[PDB]
């Protein structure tokens, strides 16, 4: 339903009746060095006088009024000065270097600090801040060391973990490999085998609890 | 209720947070270089728009830069 | 010699100099040569640590790779 | 004594003028190749192809999943499907899996997104 | 039915202990899990129920408790001995100086009091123990 | 990436060698081989700085006349060849007509003559052949990475049938990661074999070269004697025969502790840690095993810079006015260097190796450390401030009275304490005798005493403050999250009232100024007492007497060493005493302003080359686009100029008022 | 680009998104609070690391957190106006 306007490049639009009355000054953006633009677009029922981001002052047109400027920051903040002088018609557009134009700020038309439907959580984690998995836990994994990454799944996994690890005295010691018994990989079932390795894990824990029971 | 969709995981939300597909010109920007034009009557512009028929500067690491996103990480929905 | 040490021009401690230099040109460039094949080696080694492990090897490099018996006796014992 | 000095006239400037403004230009010349610093500069292609490397090779072919090591996942997904039919509230319509699911997937479109650049 | 917070950290409570159960058993595999690692080494439980086991005695954990005393006691005797005796009540400096040798039953008696302490601790280790 | 700034060369410089956090290290294989190699490579460089010192002691250096005359005469260290210098007279370094030459501060002459280098053809033969041993060292990495690379391949190509398979993937780094056996060696092989190796290599070669006359090597080579020979004024050589020999033994018999080669024999590490007090901890961790290594390494640094200080262990050493001050001060600087390290690993283990348990369960001794680390800091931060206020009030009472010209009206508490060790100590050594000792007891005064407590108010804070950010590197009232973020990073923000410097790297960098100071006032007490034995006992006792008749008062040869009326041999040491002062001066830049200013400052200066007319078509700025230094980047870069300054600043006072 | 996360301890009063200078977050409808809102953070490719949002946050410890990663600083998050990576 939001229409993205023209916004023609600001090489290209070299003088417009929109653009407000203002002094000029060295703070504008590179253009020998830079392409990437953010234009802000608003309408103004009076001629009021309003600072630039970029050094001077400025006068907005009664009417339709556009700016332009180097970084989404300087618009934000032109915007909430708008804002503070009551103008929410304003837009603002990322224009790429081959004139694309993003609509950026009023995403989806509605202002970010008011409630609207159809918005979903974005990087949002179901727990207390310290509910984060411990950095040390989660080493040469996926988050090697970014502990606040982890999914809410592994957070619970990894505190588990935790909690089985602390009681020493029943923990199940991996048995060690035989080495000699390696064949090549060119050299049966899944479940088969998965059935086979269970028999060779309670053979080793009964000669385990034969091996402790013989002194003790 | 963003039209944008996300390249790596569809799941996911787009990496831009936009709810607005952007907005293609009639005819893309061709690259420029501003420069001097003699007026060819003795007079002289500054800084005159001219084409350039390529990269400005042929480092790869210009070159390998699109403007699609922070690291060129939006889908083709971002051009 | 123009002592600046207290100590020194009390004491009159010297600095002795020799007639002739220690080593000859060949000992100067026997050593030279054992430094160079250090500076190779070096090289090689900075190049290894630099591109670290390659674990495609076993894809195309020749053989089947070997673990030596007693590095096997090693992983059976354990840490 | 001092006819070594000979020695010195020729290393003492190779190896102080020379030899550190040949490292510099190389280092210059270096700073500007795709992977410059491959090991600590994150989105380079000799980076990801070393990680892809990684994941080919059998052993560590999934020895990046965080919940690795579970020998019988289907053993443990019953015994907790087990659980949670025993502690179930009345009346509640969370299932195991389900749940598993939910809490494995999250929304972090933002996390190394510089893994583009690679691929 | 809505699945409330309380809901939500029930099921958390019970997949926390149940899969901490299974971390345990012998169906998980963690690097912690080796040998040298968290767990007992196979078939030598150092500490049970809180209590040390015979095998915190090593070799010596087939060694009844009163012979244990009696080696712990006689060892203490005789390292006692013998350091007092070097030291003090024979010293061995000034032969030494001279020239003579040292009295080699002193030396090799005067290791045996640390060894007679652990020889202790190991026998009420044992008697702790139950042997 | 091409997108980068010039913050990109600072990023990588500062973790070049955290190999842990390298890209692709996909596990700790990769992690622990890199480890191996990067240490055969150090012994590489080790191994080549030993033959380059030998070398130039053979070539440009008087080794042969200075063991002719070793009192009087003084070492060369190497030759000068430096154009800048003046070519239409001679230097104050050569002899008029001779190529100019540095005295040598650091002992390796003493050194090799008491190991028993009597020519420089034996000189030569070291520097080959210790020039060879860097060949093997390399040689060995590159043996290594292969026989690594080889398992990696085996393991692909061939798999155990069963699914536990994937168990071998711990074991691929057992040699590099196991301890057992790695003790073991090392222990007994690397310092028991090696004492009695040396052990025989004295009464081969050493013993001779100082006996004048020949007498074939036997039990008469291993003596008891204590005390230094009057003739050499050093330790009796026969005795350091006998001392790595005993320890060779000893440590040769301890090595045999632990199971190594098989499971018969020895006991394991676990099992004794499980069983002792401490409860157990990450003996994997590679921060950890750093840490222990660094602090093993601090303590015995610091006890050889003592030790040969007190006990003369080189023939003629003592004489060598210089080279006794340069020794200490040098293995303190160190071993105050090592100290800090192992803290600051210890920190980085807690913050990314240590796997804490759940806050109620108390089982390990770091969660126990962690639960009370409230009352840690609060009674060594108790202890700090009560040392700093009665010794600086003490100093300054002393300071005022003297200053108003009563001596009489100074506090001079005597050190009881330190004389009852002391006279017990020579209680202990007269007995020896009747059955010398120099330096090793010193006549300790009031001074002594107030110098002693200002010691160790230094070693209370370095150690408050590197225990403060290892306890709350984890989690902490300010930032209870500090474990997800990295070990040292900028800041928090300037909400929650601020959070400067928050990071425990934070702490390391203002603990490193400590360390600095607490080493300076060690060396000061050093010098000063080295200098001025008897005026250091009697005006000791104010800070007046430190700042004029110490620093004042021997300042006069080094700033005089250059200036309108001609240059001396001390020239050198005058101008690294003034661009010692300037790196520390710049050093204060970095750690005062901070980056907003810079970073605008820098972007005006951008603007600038930006509407330069010639530059502007040639450099865009988009490709390392200039920027000012992060703020971790400039406290790091504050902190080397500062410490560069500092320390570099003292070798030449201590030369010039030595020499 | 530097990690904004928001927590469950979010109480939805919104300050964080007027504190917001590059307009990263939005509020966004929820039912785990009173207010029926929390925060987001969509946009964090914007974020510069003011933590202005950390600042203005009530929750005894904040529900937003931000994470700097100095490694993978972008144009957007560095503020760079002389210079362009696009
Ligand atoms: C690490 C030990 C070391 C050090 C600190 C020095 C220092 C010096 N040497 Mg050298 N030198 C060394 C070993 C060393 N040397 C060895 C082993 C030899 C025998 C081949 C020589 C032979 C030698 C000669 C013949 C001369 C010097 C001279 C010099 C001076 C200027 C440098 C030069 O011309 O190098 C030239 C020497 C080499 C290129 C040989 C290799 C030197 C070492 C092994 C390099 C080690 C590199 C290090 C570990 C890492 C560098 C990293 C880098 C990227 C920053 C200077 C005092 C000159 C002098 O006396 O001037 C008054 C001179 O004429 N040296
Ligand atoms: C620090 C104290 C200490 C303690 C508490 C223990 C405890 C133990 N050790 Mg021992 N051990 C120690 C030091 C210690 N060890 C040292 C220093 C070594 C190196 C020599 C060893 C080497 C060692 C091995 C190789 C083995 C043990 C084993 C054992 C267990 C049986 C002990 C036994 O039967 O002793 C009673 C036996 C004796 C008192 C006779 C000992 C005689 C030899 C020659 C050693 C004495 C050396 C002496 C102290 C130093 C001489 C110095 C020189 C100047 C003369 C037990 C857990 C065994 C075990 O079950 O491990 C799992 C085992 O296999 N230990
Ligand atoms: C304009 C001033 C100036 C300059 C340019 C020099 C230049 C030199 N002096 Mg010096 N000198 C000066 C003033 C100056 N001096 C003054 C005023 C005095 C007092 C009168 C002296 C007294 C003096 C003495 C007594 C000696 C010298 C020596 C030297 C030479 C050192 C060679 C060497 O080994 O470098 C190697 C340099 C280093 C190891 C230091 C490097 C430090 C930087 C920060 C880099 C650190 C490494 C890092 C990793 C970066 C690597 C980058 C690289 C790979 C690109 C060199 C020709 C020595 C000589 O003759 O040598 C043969 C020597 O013995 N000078
Ligand atoms: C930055 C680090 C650093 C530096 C620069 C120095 C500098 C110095 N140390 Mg050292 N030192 C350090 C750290 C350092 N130390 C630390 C951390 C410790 C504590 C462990 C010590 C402990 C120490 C002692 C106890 C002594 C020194 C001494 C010295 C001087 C060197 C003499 C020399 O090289 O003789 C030249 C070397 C030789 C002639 C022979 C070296 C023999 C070794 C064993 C060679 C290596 C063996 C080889 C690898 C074997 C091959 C394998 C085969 C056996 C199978 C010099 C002042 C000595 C001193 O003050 O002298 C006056 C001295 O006595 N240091
Ligand atoms: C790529 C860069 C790099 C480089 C150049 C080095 C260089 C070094 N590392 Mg390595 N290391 C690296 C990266 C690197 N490391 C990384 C990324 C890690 C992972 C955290 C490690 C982890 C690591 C550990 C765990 C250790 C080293 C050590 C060493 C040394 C190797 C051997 C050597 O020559 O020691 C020469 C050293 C000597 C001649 C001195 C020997 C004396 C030792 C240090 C003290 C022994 C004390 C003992 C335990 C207790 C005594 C008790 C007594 C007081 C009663 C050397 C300083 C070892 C070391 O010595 O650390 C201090 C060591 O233990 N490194
Ligand atoms: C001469 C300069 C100077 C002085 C007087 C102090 C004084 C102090 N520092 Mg130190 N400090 C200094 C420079 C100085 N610092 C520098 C340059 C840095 C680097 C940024 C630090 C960094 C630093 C840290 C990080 C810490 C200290 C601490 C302390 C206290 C140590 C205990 C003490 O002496 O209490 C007695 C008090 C005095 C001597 C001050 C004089 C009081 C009247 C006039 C008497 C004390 C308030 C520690 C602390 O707070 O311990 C409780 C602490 O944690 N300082
Ligand atoms: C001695 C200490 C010291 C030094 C050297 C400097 C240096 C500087 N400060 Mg200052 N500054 C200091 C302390 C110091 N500061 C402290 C303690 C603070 C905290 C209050 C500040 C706070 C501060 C601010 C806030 C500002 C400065 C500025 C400056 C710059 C002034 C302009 C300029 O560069 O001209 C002179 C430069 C020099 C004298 C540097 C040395 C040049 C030598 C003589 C020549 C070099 C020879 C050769 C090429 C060297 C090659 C070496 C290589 C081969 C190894 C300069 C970099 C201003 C600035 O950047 O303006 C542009 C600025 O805004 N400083
Ligand atoms: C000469 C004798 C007297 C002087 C002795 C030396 C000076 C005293 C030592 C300095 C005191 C601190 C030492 C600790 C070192 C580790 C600290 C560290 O990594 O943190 C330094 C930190 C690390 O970086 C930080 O890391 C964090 C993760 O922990 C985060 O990622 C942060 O964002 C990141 O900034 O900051 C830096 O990046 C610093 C910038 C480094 C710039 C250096 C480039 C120029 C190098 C030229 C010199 C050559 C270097 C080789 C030397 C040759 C020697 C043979
Ligand atoms: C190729 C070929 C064939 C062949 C052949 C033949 C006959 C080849 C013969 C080759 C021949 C005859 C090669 C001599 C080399 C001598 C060297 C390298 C000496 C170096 C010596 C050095 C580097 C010494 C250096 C110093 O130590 C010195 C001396 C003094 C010291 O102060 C230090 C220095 C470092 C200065 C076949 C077998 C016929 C058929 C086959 O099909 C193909
Ligand atoms: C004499 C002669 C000759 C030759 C000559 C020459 C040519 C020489 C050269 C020389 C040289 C030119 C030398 C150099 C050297 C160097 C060195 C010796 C160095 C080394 C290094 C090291 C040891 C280390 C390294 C490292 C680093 C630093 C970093 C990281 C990595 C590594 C670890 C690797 C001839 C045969 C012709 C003839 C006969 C005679
Ligand atoms: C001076 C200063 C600066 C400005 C200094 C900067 C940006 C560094 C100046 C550059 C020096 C002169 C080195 C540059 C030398 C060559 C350009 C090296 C190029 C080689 C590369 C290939 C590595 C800061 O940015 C800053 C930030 C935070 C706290 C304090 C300060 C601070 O004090
Ligand atoms: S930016 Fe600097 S002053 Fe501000 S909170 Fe961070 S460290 Fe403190």
């Amino acid at each position: 339903e939001i229409v993205v306007e023209s916004i023609p490049r600001p090489e290209d639009l070299l003088e417009s009746p929109k653009f407000p009355m203002f002094e000029g000054s060295t703070g504008g953006y590179m253009s020998r060095s830079t392409r990437e633009r953010h234009a802000i677009t608003w309408t103004a029922k009076d001629q009021n006088k309003f600072e630039m981001p970029t050094g001077g002052f400025a006068i907005m047109n009664k009417g339709e009024n556009l700016c332009y400027f180097r970084k989404k920051e300087q618009c934000i903040s032109l915007g909430k000065q708008l804002r503070k002088m009551k103008i929410e018609n304003y837009k603002i557009y990322r224009l790429k270097k081959d004139g694309t134009v993003i609509f950026m700020h009023p995403a989806d038309g509605v202002f970010p600090e008011k409630v609207n439907k159809g918005r979903v959580q974005v990087n949002g984690r179901p727990f207390t801040i310290r509910g984060n998995p411990q950095q040390s836990e989660l080493k040469w994994t996926k988050y090697h060391m970014k502990s606040y990454e982890a999914d809410p799944l592994t957070t619970l996994f990894i505190k588990a973990r935790v909690m089985a690890f602390q009681d020493i005295p029943n923990l199940f010691a991996l048995p060690q490999p035989n080495m000699e018994e390696m064949v090549p990989v060119e050299e049966y079932t899944k479940q088969e085998y998965t059935t086979r390795l269970m028999e060779a894990l309670k053979r080793v824990q009964d000669d385990r609890k034969a091996k402790e029971a013989k002194s003790l | 209720s963003s039209k944008w969709v996300n390249p790596e995981d569809p799941e996911m939300s787009h990496p831009s947070g936009l709810y607005v597909l952007p907005l293609k010109p009639a005819k893309p920007q061709e690259n420029y270089i501003y420069t001097w034009k003699k007026g060819e009557d003795g007079s002289i512009e500054d800084y005159v728009k001219t084409p350039f028929k390529g990269p400005e500067r042929a480092a790869d690491y210009y070159t390998q830069r699109k403007g699609n996103g922070a690291w060129d990480h939006w889908g083709p929905q971002g051009e | 010699r123009v002592p600046g040490g207290k100590r020194t021009k009390e004491l009159g401690l010297v600095v002795p100099i020799p007639e002739e230099d220690g080593l000859t040109d060949g000992q100067i460039a026997a050593l030279f040569v054992v430094a160079l094949v250090v500076l190779i080696a070096a090289v090689d080694l900075a190049r290894s640590l630099y591109f670290g492990l390659q674990p495609n090897k076993f894809k195309t490099a020749k053989g089947k790779g070997s673990i030596t018996p007693f590095m096997k006796r090693l992983i059976e014992n354990g840490f | 004594y001092g006819d070594n000095r000979k020695w010195s006239a020729v290393l003492v400037p190779l190896t102080t003028l020379v030899f550190p403004a040949v490292a510099m230009g190389s280092f210059v010349l270096y700073s500007f190749q795709e992977d410059a610093f491959w090991r600590l500069v994150p989105g380079t292609k000799r980076a990801a192809e070393a990680e892809k490397a990684w994941r080919e090779h059998p052993l560590f072919k999934d020895s990046k999943d965080p919940m690795f090591g579970l020998l019988n996942p289907d053993d443990y997904e019953k015994g907790l499907e087990e659980a949670w039919e025993r502690a179930k509230p009345a009346g509640s319509t969370v299932t195991v899996k389900d749940k598993l699911k939910q809490l494995s997937k999250q929304d972090s479109p933002h996390w190394e997104s510089w893994r583009s650049l690679s691929a | 039915y809505k699945e409330t917070p309380a809901d939500e950290r029930l099921f958390e409570q019970v997949y926390l202990q149940y899969t901490s159960e299974y971390m345990k058993g012998p169906m998980y595999w963690h690097k912690d899990k080796l040998q040298g690692s968290l767990p007992d080494y196979p078939g030598r439980p150092m500490i049970r129920d809180g209590k040390y086991t015979p095998y915190v005695l090593g070799n010596l954990k087939s060694f009844s408790s009163n012979e244990l005393a009696f080696l712990s006691m006689l060892f203490f005797g005789v390292g006692l001995y013998g350091n007092l005796q070097f030291n003090y009540y024979d010293p061995q400096w000034a032969k030494v100086d001279a020239g003579g040798y040292f009295n080699v039953s002193y030396i090799v008696e005067s290791l045996l009091l640390p060894i007679s302490f652990f020889m202790h601790i190991a026998c009420y280790i044992q008697k702790q123990n139950g042997k | 990436n091409g997108r980068c700034a010039t913050s990109r060369y600072l990023q990588v410089m500062g973790s070049i060698h955290d190999i842990e956090s390298y890209f692709a290290l996909d596990n700790t294989l990769s992690l622990n081989l890199q480890i191996f190699t990067a240490h055969w490579g150090h012994l590489a460089i080790i191994l080549m700085w030993i033959s380059g010192n030998l070398y130039h002691i053979a070539s440009n250096a008087n080794y042969s006349l200075w063991i002719k005359n070793p009192i009087p005469s003084m070492p060369i260290a190497h030759n000068i060849w430096d154009p800048h210098f003046t070519s239409s007279t001679s230097t104050p370094y050569s002899h008029t007509t001779t190529a100019a030459v540095l005295i040598a501060y650091s002992g390796i002459y003493n050194q090799l003559y008491t190991s028993g280098f009597s020519t420089v053809n034996q000189i030569y033969k070291a520097t080959f052949a210790f020039s060879c041993l860097a060949v093997i060292s390399i040689l060995l990495a590159k043996i290594h990475i292969r026989t690594h690379s080889e398992v990696l391949h085996n393991s692909a190509t061939h798999a155990s049938q069963i699914p536990s398979f994937f168990q071998l993937l711990y074991f691929l780094d057992v040699g590099i990661s196991s301890i057992n056996i790695r003790l073991n060696f090392h222990t007994g092989v690397l310092v028991g074999f090696f004492s009695i190796a040396y052990t025989g290599h004295l009464l081969d070669v050493a013993i001779p070269a100082s006996r004048a006359p020949l007498s074939h090597t036997s039990l008469s080579y291993l003596t008891f004697f204590g005390g230094l020979k009057s003739d050499t004024a050093s330790l009796y050589l026969t005795d350091i025969a006998h001392h790595h020999l005993a320890i060779g033994v000893i440590f040769v018999y301890i090595g045999h502790l632990y199971s190594s080669c098989s499971t018969a024999l020895g006991t394991y590490i676990r099992d004794m840690l499980y069983t002792s007090a401490i409860y157990m901890f990450q003996i994997k961790s590679l921060h950890l095993a750093l840490s222990l290594a660094l602090a093993g390494c601090a303590v015995l640094t610091s006890a050889t810079a003592q030790h040969i200080y007190s006990l003369t262990p080189y023939f003629y050493l003592s004489y060598d006015y210089v080279t006794s001050v340069t020794l200490y001060v040098h293995h303190s600087y160190i071993a105050s260097f090592l100290a800090i390290a192992s803290h600051a690993h210890a920190a980085i283990t807690l913050v990314r190796d240590w796997v804490a348990p759940l806050e109620l369960e108390s089982s390990c001794t770091i969660a126990r450390i962690h639960t009370h680390k409230a009352a840690i800091i609060s009674h060594l931060s108790w202890v700090s401030l009560w040392l700093g206020f009665h010794t600086l009030a003490i100093y300054s009472h002393n300071d005022t009275n003297m200053a108003f010209g009563s001596p009489s009206k100074q506090i001079l508490i005597e050190p009881t304490n330190a004389q009852l060790i002391q006279e017990s100590s020579g209680k202990a050594l007269y007995s020896f005798a009747i059955n010398s000792f120099g330096s090793f007891i010193y006549p300790i005064g009031p001074g002594d005493l107030y110098v002693h407590h200002a010691i160790a108010l230094g070693l209370h804070v370095t150690v408050l403050i590197l225990l403060k950010g290892a306890l709350e590197a984890r989690g902490s009232k300010l930032m209870p999250d500090k474990m997800e973020h990295s070990f040292g990073f900028s800041c928090d923000g300037p909400g929650r009232g601020g959070t400067c410097d928050i990071s425990a790297w934070d702490c390391f960098y203002l603990a490193m100024f400590w360390m600095l100071n607490t080493n300076a006032w060690i060396d000061f007490y050093f010098h000063y007492k080295y200098l001025a034995p008897r005026q250091f006992s009697e005006s000791s006792t104010y800070l007046e007497s430190w700042f004029r008749d110490y620093l004042w008062f021997n300042s006069a040869p080094l700033i005089r060493a250059y200036s309108a009326l001609g240059t001396n041999d001390l020239s050198v040491q005058a101008w690294f005493f003034l661009l010692t002062h300037l790196a520390w001066a710049t050093g204060f830049m970095f750690l005062i302003s901070w980056r907003g200013y810079w970073q605008e400052l820098i972007d005006i200066i951008l603007y600038m080359h930006l509407k330069t007319p010639i530059l502007i078509d040639l450099w865009n700025g988009g490709v390392y686009t200039p920027l000012a230094l992060s703020i971790v980047q400039a406290r790091f870069i504050g902190l080397v100029h500062f410490t560069a300054g500092l320390i570099l600043t003292y070798p030449p006072f201590i030369i010039s008022t030595t020499s | 680009s530097h990690a904004v996360k928001i927590y469950d301890t979010c109480i939805g009063c919104t300050l964080c998104v007027r504190a917001c200078p590059t307009d990263v977050l939005e509020m966004v409808p929820a039912t785990v609070n009173a207010a029926k809102q929390v925060a987001s953070s969509p946009r964090v490719e914007d974020c510069v690391g003011c933590k202005r949002c950390e600042t203005a946050c009530p929750t005894d410890f904040l529900s937003i957190r931000v994470y700097l990663q100095e490694n993978e600083e972008t144009q957007y998050s560095l503020g760079l106006d002389l210079a362009d990576w696009s």
